[PDB]
RNA sequence: UUAAUAUUUGUUUAAUGAAAAGUAUUUUAUUAUUAUAUUGUAUAGUAUUAUUAUAGUGUAUAGUUUUUUAAAAAUAUAAAAAUAUUGUUAA
């Protein structure tokens, strides 16, 4: 039909609905860490929201898209 | 029943895109070409 | 053939076959349990 | 049978303060003779060797956990996994 | 609006006329205490505005996963070997997962006496004291279901849990006891069907 | 016979105690011994007062030892308790009687009164039973009939406090102890040493420990600039160095007399926070630096040779702490001479020693690996210990073991 | 057509300066009333890019970005400076919501008031570099805050060239080498830089290089050919250089003083 | 022999004119800073409540004023500490039937802990200045760290 | 043997991760303490450019 | 164990521990701050007599001023409980941490578990179908209903299965035996019993089972006439 | 010639609504230890998992099948409604 495989894959993999306000991102951060009643459930590690700048290796290494 | 040759020298001669492989990998990226370096061996070691 | 490409000897570089700074990355990150030893199990059970 | 005595099959009530007060648990008790003569505090937890009447299997269960909660023997309720308990 | 109306209707003693002084500092005197009573009542007893959330918000929270699953099922490229293997593994061990969560729940309720009523009360009050230590140590894939999977829960109940979590603790417990009494009376009255439920059953819509 | 009965009674008692789950430590003036080894690596799973786990998850019939309990014991510096080396017959009778008393005390009324997952310490020089600052309950071995009264009068609040302290200290994760060891590593990096640890801090106070940590973090710059100016950064000490600080340090010739510091033949450096200063410890390190690394190298060689001797010869080896302290560094030459003699006459050692195990037809408590303890002179106990001196000869050892 | 951000919650006694914007949520577009939308995969992706970009900008005081990201980053830095000048608890909560690093939130709210007390608007500064990115032939822009040397934790630093290593502190002009950074920022930067010297990091780095060589990117050396970034001798030398300090305090003469006491053995 | 003023170091005395008036829509938008929530205020209020319980909040403020050693900014700070105790589960609010007014009651679940706190706390000029500083935790929420500097001015 | 070794290794890994998280929390608390001390020394109040008068007014918070 | 020529300074177990890249003034400032905060916390936990406080005392202002630095962030909040931190209920986490568990304070469990195990034993008892069903009904109406004790889902499933089998066999027996003002629901031997037990289970909030609802549906189906 | 073309555009990034393996190849290196013939080694990739020889005290910083950027048109997305149309049921 003409739907590009790569673009449709990205669209179906990651979200598109943008945040509307900082109060809204705060409400979302509040309501996100909620347990699944009958769903699959995902790992809520004790550093999921904490700053990963010191955890992940590539968060400080020189970058071209961010320019050092 | 077909063979796959990734990057092979053309009809006129081997180009830089294959000499890069010849100098880094050691032979052409197809493997069907036998590495023959007698000339440079004679030019350097002998 | 990456080992023969890089770690092996060439007319430009020395042999890295026995070189810790070039071989240390081959070890696995996540440690794994040791494999079962059939000879050890035989010498331990000692069937009668 | 001892199993039908606790339920009301066939007003005044008293308080049981020792193992000897309960005649049901005293029968199944395989308690050691030198350790305790039967003056075990029924509310306190203490491990004593029992012996079921049905399977005649010896095990170790607490006195407080046996009386207050009516714990069943591991062979008759499915923990010891014996041929009498196995399904196959 | 309500606070202004009631505070203006309160006209016991406005002698000091120091409402702003008492709002920016301590009180003026102990005699004119009606304004102080009203201010403290509306500051503590009166709930914070906007704490109550609607079930539409909780549904929109999972609308993201709903849209992702719909888009994947509509425009899904056939999976590879590893994805096929993961899907088959999950589909095969779903029954084992159900069996092990049932075993965890029955072990909990038989060795600790934490019955489903207590588990639902803990869910609503957002309190983890009702569960032993290993409950939070259980695998994350089943840690959330082992606690509140047996007892029935609705989207309205989840929204009410969020509302309770937002509201103060004493109000949490009081409103939760009131709603629990209401739910028990509903369960006693649920012998028959109402007109709305009959219409929904005839239509086929599932709330 | 009677000793064997005492030993089997003690083993039964400590096994019942580890099934109950408490951690038993006998604290002496010199060093503490861990008697009962419960499931310390197991994370706490339940908060109930009574827990009974008959299985032994740490020790198994196949492995017989876990590679993690060694680290757990080394991180605290606790010695291994053994009934055959406990002391005289009356002393071991008193010890096994105390163990049986504690086992019976738990068994009769175990529950909320005497909670599980708690650390108990046995002290000899203790006036009355009291709770330590750490969270472990220490009891005097002299007050035998008062243990019941003390443990039953200890309120539930103090019991919960002791349980919490034992759970977040030396058990499972132990975050407080982990942060303490982290700060110890922080000061050890400044000292250019491998590990700095506190000893005798199990039943003692924690105020001096915290004050020591904070004072070292305060005066860290002084030691760093001093080692930079005096070239005190030794590679061997940095690779393997041991510093041990205690609340007090007692002399080797007179236990009542106290010394500023202690230098051992193995290389460890012992300090006392009572009479220690940033200048005193610095001067001691500067005076002993060009000697401690040599002692460490020689002691490492000697210990490796003794390990090979234990791998070949079935007998086990140990060293006497009193003689080690009295030598004051001169123990190295004696140990090297002993190692040389054993290596020269090694082939005949096992051949002669197997004859004793083959000729002892009946023993109350036999062991294939009899214990040898390096001492100053010849001694002998009814145990399976030899108390072999440093100066040895083959015929002398033969006649000392059996005519 | 309508922006729900206009629906005001918890209204203050005084109307906000913007009164219609977030102001962090920019509503990117192409008409002059909006910000230039840099090409992304979705508006959510655009907001995430802007968030990470402004976070890194606040962290390292400068950012080199290509394409239309520079005007967006500059306007967002302006809005962040406005929030810092406001200094309200709600403003701080909003900035902590919008940023990735609360430590950087605190750094901004601590340093920016004193930095821009004497400025009205246009706090950031964008400079178009003549050098373009090689992979895209796209222009690059250096965005940095103006008041660097008057009041800030960064002062007298050189941005003409990067340091010897990317985990070392930036170059410092010889005129202002005596200044010291705040202790918390220094310790945080040290904890960040410490991860690049571990052995696990080099293992992961060689694995990433192997993955790159397998994917087919050129001029990437072999994992058996790469070198460690910070050896023990380099670390010791740099620590000696940084710790050499004879100010306000000298060493204690242990040999000359009576500090020594009677010990057990040793001599 | 006086104990007057648990004020803040940076806060100066404000002068409000007598004819000052808020607008009908401006007076209900006042946002106060979050007062201290620390162990010192919570323990002081717990001790005052253990001395007087149950008592109206006005009576509680009067008792805190009569108490010589008081660590509290103002009645607003007392209300904030009461909110913290309410959320933690130390105090509850029950409405009387005759007066139709609310009243603070110590929670019977935490009564033993309140007793232990007051026992551990119980086992001349004064002036205390309160100084605060904002920060944000790892989760990304704003909170103020507080401290109290005491001095004897004569 | 495989299951026993797996359990023994996963226990250590879990305890290491938990200790890492706790140590990171403690380090961040130490960082906040140090920055509070430094702000007390430097006289910088992170409440905007205005100062203490607006706070004493406590209108905006 | 280190065959490499070079060695890595920091280890994976220590990141930000040694702090080698920190200016000495910042190092001593951090040490002094930590010492002051620890001393303040210790004084707060145990007040000294007369308040000496020589470490936290300050003489810079010219008068005797001691800054009692109150602690903060002592309570630990994981990222999985970030919702409580964002709402503001840190006291709730403090209570949930320092509060005794509810299963240690519940005393009705000692009785409920006992009655549940007795019901399991009664189910395991090898009795005839009708007599066992009557005995279970008697025991239930005597012990569980007057005390609304929680019944396990599997026990409910088993007892409803037994009741369905008994209803079927008793219908067959009544047909063989045959070979007014009575409601239609009274024809089934245990329809009302199943209904009351299922509603008691719904009230006590135990999860029903597909087999449970299947047996109840069959008991509703084997009915003579149509009933609202 | 088509061709200044069509489709592609990938160096830590917006990290992911998530994480416990087996099997067959390719490539090989001085591993340690129990310490008695021979035999096949480790990590890393690649292909596969219905048709039971992979599911438990609790799961690898896991991001190549995840892919760049300062325009309109074409095209895709009705999970792109704060439209409209039709049909079904219900008051
Ligand atoms: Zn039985």
């Amino acid at each position: 039909y003409g739907r590009r495989y790569r673009k449709m894959e990205t669209r179906s993999k990651r979200r598109m609905r943008p945040y509307a306000s900082l109060g809204e991102i705060g409400l979302e951060n509040e309501l996100r860490k909620e347990p699944r009643i009958n769903a699959k459930g995902l790992n809520n590690t004790d550093d999921e929201d904490w700053p990963r700048h010191t955890k992940s290796w590539g968060d400080g290494m020189p970058s071209m898209r961010y320019g050092s | 029943p077909t063979l796959y040759l990734y990057r092979f020298p053309g009809p006129h001669g081997p180009g830089p895109y294959t000499m890069k492989y010849w100098w880094t990998l050691g032979c052409f990226p197809t493997g069907m070409e036998v590495p023959f370096r007698l000339h440079e061996f004679l030019s350097t070691y002998q | 053939c990456s080992m023969r490409v890089s770690i092996y000897s060439r007319p430009g570089k020395v042999s890295r076959l026995n070189n810790a700074d070039a071989t240390w990355h081959n070890r696995s990150r996540k440690e794994k349990p040791p494999d079962f030893d059939p000879s050890a199990f035989r010498r331990r059970y000692r069937d009668s | 049978c001892p199993s039908c005595e606790d339920r009301g099959l066939s007003q005044n009530s008293e308080l049981k303060r020792f193992l000897k007060d309960s005649p049901l648990l005293l029968a199944e008790a395989q308690l050691q003779p030198h350790e305790d003569p039967g003056t075990i505090a029924l509310r306190s937890n203490k491990l004593v060797c029992w012996k079921c009447r049905r399977c005649t299997y010896e095990f170790v269960a607490s006195v407080a956990d046996r009386f207050l909660r009516y714990k069943r023997c591991p062979q008759c309720t499915g923990e010891k996994r014996t041929p009498l308990n196995l399904l196959s | 609006e309500k606070q202004r109306k009631e505070l203006d209707k309160i006209q016991s003693g406005y002698v000091t006329e120091r409402e702003l002084h008492i709002g920016c500092d301590k009180p003026l005197g102990g005699n004119a205490n009606e304004i102080a009573r009203v201010i403290d009542e509306q500051a503590l007893i009166s709930p914070t505005p906007g704490e109550k959330c609607s079930t539409a918000l909780r549904e929109l929270m999972e609308n993201e996963v709903d849209r992702r699953n719909h888009m994947m099922d509509k425009f899904g490229q056939p999976v590879g070997a590893r994805e096929f293997h993961r899907l088959f593994k999950e589909l095969r061990h779903a029954d084992n997962e159900a069996e092990t969560i049932e075993r965890h729940q029955t072990r909990l309720v038989e060795e600790y006496g934490v019955y489903p009523s207590l588990r639902l009360d803990a869910y609503m009050l957002d309190d983890d004291t009702y569960f032993p230590e290993w409950v939070n140590a259980l695998p994350y894939s089943i840690r959330d279901r082992v606690k509140f999977g047996s007892l029935g829960l609705t989207e309205k109940d989840e929204a009410l849990r969020v509302t309770l979590g937002r509201m103060p603790l004493d109000r949490r417990r009081r409103e939760w006891e009131r709603l629990k009494k209401a739910k028990e009376y509903k369960a006693a009255k649920e012998e028959t069907l109402t007109l709305a439920e009959l219409r929904d059953a005839r239509q086929g819509k599932r709330r | 016979q009677q000793s064997g009965t005492l030993y089997i009674r003690g083993d039964k008692s400590i096994e019942m105690l580890r099934r109950f789950g408490v951690l038993l430590i006998i604290e002496e003036e010199g060093v503490t011994y861990l008697v009962t080894l419960p499931d310390v690596l197991d994370k706490p799973v339940d908060d109930t007062p009574s827990t009974y786990t008959p299985a032994r998850s740490l020790i198994g019939p196949d492995g017989e030892i876990d590679p993690r309990v060694q680290d757990y014991i080394r991180d605290r510096g606790l010695r291994a308790f053994d009934l055959r080396m406990a002391g005289s017959h009356s002393s071991v009778e008193r010890f096994v009687s105390a163990f049986e008393r504690l086992e019976r005390l738990y068994e009769v009324h175990r529950g909320r009164a005497m909670r599980s997952c708690v650390c108990l310490v046995l002290s000899i020089k203790a006036p009355k039973c009291y709770v330590a600052e750490d969270g472990c309950i220490v009891l005097s071995v002299q007050q035998m009939p008062m243990w019941e009264e003390f443990l039953l009068s200890l309120p539930q609040e103090v019991w919960q406090s002791c349980v919490q302290m034992h759970r977040d200290w030396r058990v499972g994760n132990a975050p407080k102890f982990h942060e303490q060891q982290r700060q110890l590593m922080k000061v050890a990096d400044m000292f250019h040493f491998f590990r700095v640890r506190l000893d005798g801090c199990i039943g003692s106070q924690t105020d001096w420990q915290q004050q020591f940590i904070l004072s070292m973090q305060k005066e860290e710059m002084i030691v760093r600039n001093a080692v930079k100016k005096y070239n005190l950064k030794s590679e061997l000490l940095k690779r393997r160095g041991e510093i041990c600080v205690s609340n007090t340090l007692r002399s080797a010739v007179d236990p009542t007399k106290e010394i500023g510091y202690r230098i051992g033949g193995d290389g460890r450096v012992y300090f006392n926070h009572s009479a220690m200063n940033t200048g005193q410890m610095l001067r001691a390190l500067k005076d002993n630096l060009r000697r401690l690394e040599t002692f460490q190298k020689q002691h490492d060689d000697a210990v490796a040779t003794l390990e090979h001797m234990s791998r070949s010869i079935p007998v086990d080896f140990s060293v006497d702490t009193n003689w080690k302290l009295r030598e004051e560094g001169n123990l190295v030459s004696c140990l090297q001479r002993f190692v040389r003699t054993i290596k020269a006459n090694q082939t005949q050692l096992s051949a002669f020693l197997t004859m004793l195990l083959k000729k002892r037809d009946g023993a109350g408590a036999p062991k294939k690996r009899m214990v040898w303890i390096i001492s100053e002179r010849f001694d002998t106990l009814p145990s399976g210990v030899v108390y072999i001196p440093w100066d040895v000869d083959f015929d002398s050892i033969k006649k000392h073991l059996l005519p | 057509k309508a922006r729900y951000a206009g629906i005001d919650d918890n209204p203050t006694i005084t109307y906000k300066p913007w009164d219609t914007t977030e102001p962090l949520m920019a509503d990117y577009g192409w008409t002059r009333g909006k910000l230039p939308k840099f090409r992304a995969r979705s508006p959510f992706h655009r907001q995430q890019i802007a968030r990470r970009m402004v976070t890194e900008m606040i962290r390292k005081d400068y950012c080199i970005v290509g394409g239309a990201r520079a005007p967006a980053l500059r306007i967002l830095a302006d809005h962040v400076v406005e929030l810092a000048k406001a200094g309200d608890t709600d403003s701080r909560q909003q900035l902590a919501y919008f940023l990735h690093d609360p430590l950087m939130v605190d750094k901004a709210f601590d340093e920016y008031p004193r930095r821009f007390k004497d400025m009205n608007a246009k706090y950031a500064m964008m400079t178009r570099l003549k050098s373009r990115r090689r992979t895209d032939a796209v222009a690059m822009y250096f965005v940095e805050y103006k008041n660097r040397d008057m009041s800030d934790n960064h002062k007298g630093e050189d941005y003409s060239a990067g340091p010897e290593r990317f985990f070392l502190p930036p170059r410092i002009v010889e005129t202002e080498k005596g200044i010291q950074r705040p202790p918390h920022m220094q310790m945080a930067f040290d904890r960040w830089a410490s991860k690049f010297k571990t052995e696990e990091f080099h293992h992961w780095w060689r694995l990433r290089h192997a993955k790159l060589r397998y994917w087919g990117v050129r001029n990437v050396p072999h994992p058996s050919d790469v070198d460690p970034l910070w050896t023990e001798k380099e670390e010791e030398e740099w620590h000696n250089e940084m710790l050499a300090n004879t100010g306000e305090y000298e060493d204690l003469d242990l040999d000359d003083e009576s500090y020594t006491a009677a010990g057990e053995g040793g001599e | 022999v006086v104990y007057r003023g648990a004020k803040m170091k940076n806060w100066p005395e404000q002068r409000i004119p007598e004819n000052f008036k808020f607008t009908e829509e401006q007076r209900f938008r006042t946002k106060a800073i979050p007062r201290d929530v620390g162990t010192i205020p919570r323990n002081f209020v717990l001790g005052v409540l253990y001395r007087h319980q149950p008592c109206e909040v006005g009576g509680l403020w009067e008792h805190c004023t009569n108490d010589p050693e008081i660590v509290l900014d103002s009645k607003r700070h007392l209300r904030e500490v009461l909110k913290q105790a309410r959320e933690e589960g130390f105090v509850t609010f029950e409405r009387d039937a005759i007066s139709n007014e609310w009243l603070c009651f110590l929670t019977r679940e935490r009564y033993e802990e309140v007793q232990r706190i007051v026992t551990a706390k119980s086992e001349r000029f004064q002036q205390r200045e309160i100084d605060y500083l904002p920060y944000t935790d790892l989760n990304g929420k704003v909170n103020f760290m507080w401290w109290y500097e005491t001095r004897d001015v004569q | 043997k495989r299951i026993d070794t797996a359990k023994r290794m996963r226990r250590d890994r879990r305890r290491i991760e938990e200790l890492k998280t706790l140590e990171f929390w403690g380090w961040y608390m130490k960082l906040q303490r140090v920055r509070g001390r430094w702000c007390r020394e430097q006289g910088v109040s992170s409440r905007g450019v205005y100062g203490p008068a607006v706070d004493a007014a406590e209108l905006w918070g | 164990e280190c065959r490499t020529s070079y060695r890595f300074a920091v280890k994976d177990e220590e990141r930000g521990l040694y702090d080698h890249g920190v200016t000495p003034d910042a190092r001593t400032l951090a040490a002094e701050a930590e010492a002051q905060y620890r001393a303040s916390s210790e004084f707060l936990h145990a007040p000294a007599g007369g308040l000496p406080a020589p470490e936290l005392h300050m003489e810079v202002d010219g008068t005797s001023v001691s800054c009692i630095a109150a602690p903060f962030g002592e309570e630990y909040v994981p990222s999985s409980k970030e919702r409580f931190a964002h709402r503001g209920h840190v006291g709730d986490l403090s209570r949930q941490r320092t509060s005794d568990r509810k299963y240690l304070l519940d005393a009705r469990s000692h009785l409920n578990i006992r009655k549940e195990r007795q019901l399991s034993e009664l189910l395991s008892a090898p009795m005839p179908l009708l007599q066992k069903s009557n005995e279970i009904q008697q025991m239930l109406l005597s012990d569980f209903y007057p005390q609304n004790l929680v019944v396990s889902s599997r026990n409910v499933e088993a007892v409803i299965a037994l009741w369905a089998q008994c209803s079927l066999e008793q219908c067959i027996a009544g047909l063989n035996s045959q070979r007014h003002e009575v409601d239609a629901v009274d024809s089934v031997p245990f329809l009302n019993h199943m209904k009351r037990l299922y509603f008691h289970s719904r009230q006590t909030h135990v999860a029903p089972t597909p087999l449970v609802l299947e047996y109840v549906m069959t008991a509703l189906g084997n009915v003579t006439t149509a009933d609202s």
